[PDB]
RNA sequence: GACGGAAGGGCACCACCAGGAGUGGAGCCUGCGGCUUAAUUUGACUCAACACGGGGAAACUCACCAGGUCCAGACACAAUAAGGAUUGACAGAUUGAGAGCUCUUUCUUGAUUUUGUGGGUGGUGGUGCAUGGCCGUUCUUAGUUGGUGGAGUGAUUUGUCUGCUUAAUUGCGAUAACGAACGAGACCUUAACCUACUAAAUAGUGGUGCUAGCAUUUGCUGGUUAUCCACUUCUUAGAGGGACUAUCGGUUUCAAGCCGAUGGAAGUUUGAGGCAAUAACAGGUCUGUGAUGCCCUUAGACGUUCUGGGCCGCACGCGCGCUACACUGACGGAGCCAGCGAGUCUAACCUUGGCCGAGAGGUCUUGGUAAUCUUGUGAAACUCCGUCGUGCUGGGGAUAGAGCAUUGUAAUUAUUGCUCUUCAACGAGGAAUUCCUAGUAAGCGCAAGUCAUCAGCUUGCGUUGAUUACGUCCCUGCCCUUUGUACACA
């Protein structure tokens, strides 16, 4: 089953669709933001 | 079928229920219907009034 | 963790259960009594079907 | 069984409220009747509560009959921050 | 309405034994002969048949009150559609109910 | 007490007689064994298992199988933990799979959980040989008990019986018995009678009026739920009435009764049911039940959810059925009449009517929450006219082929329906065995239950409507008494 892999503190800027309530990604340059299950594709 | 389960002779109950329906038609003007309609109220059988004629 | 699974069940045996019972088998469906055949003979005179012939 | 805060909060207060609850035992009922959330959720809030606390279960006919005891309103009261003297049919409210 | 009166009476024959059943099995340890269901017009009156009614009435009116409510909010009706009386028992030694629940608790006490 | 191939008296179409209609033969449907299988879930095996579990499974039901999640792990306690217990997620991978089920990315969240330890819940898991309840059966027969008294050392006995009646321990009676209770009867529902009451635009009818057609004189056959009058024959449901073997004759000690005739709607307890004793079974059901003891599991779940599969699998055997082997018939036309049902509101019911269609079935409206509409459910057998002429034939319609629809998330292992073609066995059924005495058997279909769809099933109802008994212990069992017994799980 899942481990749920824990990271210390987080930690950039304001998210670009929802309201300042989450962080834009480390990925392929793909930000992926989840309160607004997805809706990103290019640095913004 | 009587039984709870399929075992035994195959005996058959037929409960049932009876409904009797009554039917009154009177002329009777705006005054009457407030007073008979209030009163004669009884257990068990319910009395509905079609007041648009 | 997605929706919990629930496929269609709006008819047949596995669509509707006894009233009480929580039974999907012996159903009497008739005039909307949705109460299994069992349960209905033990409920039968509290809702009014009683035995004459 | 990991309800938001906000949607037991919404039980208690409805709890307050009224001093029953009536809840159909149909698990995954989009919606419970009376409360604006899920019905498995009415049905283990209020199971967790009677079991170990609070309130009194009776079962008849599918239908869960969740009422409230004394020691109900003292330890919702210190949950919820209410006074005492409290509007359900604990007492009288309308003229009965 | 509109449902048929053929299927009515049934409906509201089943509205009496879930009655029966809720209050023979909440109600059945303070005595319990039966219950009766009055329709009046903006009213259907539900009077219990049970014993001691210092303790079916609860205290000052307060656990009828919680089964005015319970039975209210269990068939969706409007706050004073529907009111619960409590009778007095008609010669409690006929009642066959009160006289098998009370055995039932007096066999449930360790009596022979 | 039980048994007897021992006796006596009576009784039963779950016995026989006299017959009728069958099943057993044939094809198919359906249940059960068996074999197979991933599994073909499971219960019941004489009467009292096998169209039974209301058990007509496409998923659901579902208990069985291959494989998935999820917690719905109440609480109580100890831990990590706000320099996060823990939650969910688009996208590739992963898989029946828009499954974050798990992996990579790394965000969302914020005390709700989660990790051990007790403790609990659920369980169509096990035990009907732990039980509750309910049911079937012994047992459709008439049988069973306690008070007081009598007999007996006691278990027990009499009451509860020789005889004669009865459907009957029903009675007349005789009497260590007297006086009682249960069961039978009574009771209740129902189906028949009511030129009598009480009323009916949710039932009819006879009248007038607006009229249609044939006639011509007045007369016939119709239409008009919003044209009025009247009653109650028909129809409906209320309160009642009538039948008690009534009267007469027989006939038994002329007692209870029974037999015959007459009258009467009715003369079998008037027909049919419901209800139904004491005792009993190690009868069935723990798979109807938040009915339940105990036992087993408790998350890699034996909980319930999802995908698909199976309950339908076929050397074979058995039980209820359906269709038939035709001329007392088939087919085509026309003729053309029931009864008991049931039926939708925030839902998709019964569905007129008009159009499309060879169908099946579609469309656009419509009446009915119903003695108002479906509906006169103008059902089938049946009736008449005609086409087949003793042939596996046009009887029979099984198997198969292709197509068109409907229900349903889903029709393949063909749901059902419909069209055309394919035409098998079956020439009345061996040894056996079933049910039946009058509006009954039998033929005929109809409505209701499950039901989205599926009836060859059941529960009911009318349609048409016999033959043959009106009896007796020969077989199979029953009840009472006598008797024998080495039996008493008899
Ligand atoms: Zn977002």
């Amino acid at each position: 089953k899942h481990k749920k892999v824990k990271l210390a503190v987080l930690s950039r800027r304001e998210c670009s669709n929802p309201t300042c309530g989450a962080g834009v990604f480390l990925a392929n340059h793909k930000d992926r933001l989840y309160c607004g299950k997805c809706h990103s594709v290019y640095k913004v | 079928r009587k039984t709870p389960n399929g075992e035994g002779s195959k005996t058959w109950e037929t409960y049932e229920m009876r409904i009797h329906k009554r039917y009154i038609d009177l002329e009777a003007p705006v005054q009457i219907v407030k007073r008979i309609t209030q009163i004669t109220i009884e257990p068990g059988v319910d009395v509905e009034v079609v007041v648009a004629s | 963790e997605n929706v919990w699974f629930s496929h269609p069940r709006r008819y047949g045996k596995g669509s509707r259960q006894c009233r009480v019972c929580s039974s999907h088998t012996g159903l009497i469906r008739k005039y909307g009594l949705n109460i299994c055949r069992q349960c209905f003979r033990e409920k039968a005179n509290d809702i009014g079907f009683n035995k004459f012939r | 069984m990991l309800m938001p805060k906000e949607d037991r909060n919404k039980i208690h207060q409805y709890l307050f409220q009224e001093g029953v609850v009536v809840a159909k035992k149909d698990f995954n009922q989009a919606k419970h009747e009376e409360i604006d959330t899920k019905n498995l959720y009415v049905i283990k809030a209020l199971q967790s509560l009677t079991s170990k606390g609070y309130v009194k279960t009776q079962f008849s006919w599918q239908y869960y009959y969740y009422t409230l005891t004394e020691e109900g309103v003292e330890y919702l009261r210190e949950y919820l921050n209410l006074p005492e003297h409290i509007v359900p049919a604990t007492y009288i409210q309308e003229r009965n | 309405a509109l449902i048929s009166k053929k299927r009515k009476l049934v409906a509201d024959g089943v509205f009496y034994a879930e009655l029966n059943e809720f209050f023979t099995r909440e109600l059945a340890e303070e005595g319990y002969s039966g219950v009766e269901v009055r329709v009046t017009p903006t009213k259907t009156e539900v009077i219990i048949r049970a014993t001691r009614t210092q303790d079916v009435l609860g205290e000052n009116g307060r656990r009828i009150n919680e089964l005015t409510l319970l039975v209210q909010k269990r068939f969706k009706y409007a706050p004073g559609t529907i009111v619960l009386y409590a009778e007095r028992v008609q010669d409690r030694g006929l009642s066959a109910v009160a006289q098998a629940e009370s055995m039932k608790f007096k066999l449930l006490n360790g009596l022979a």
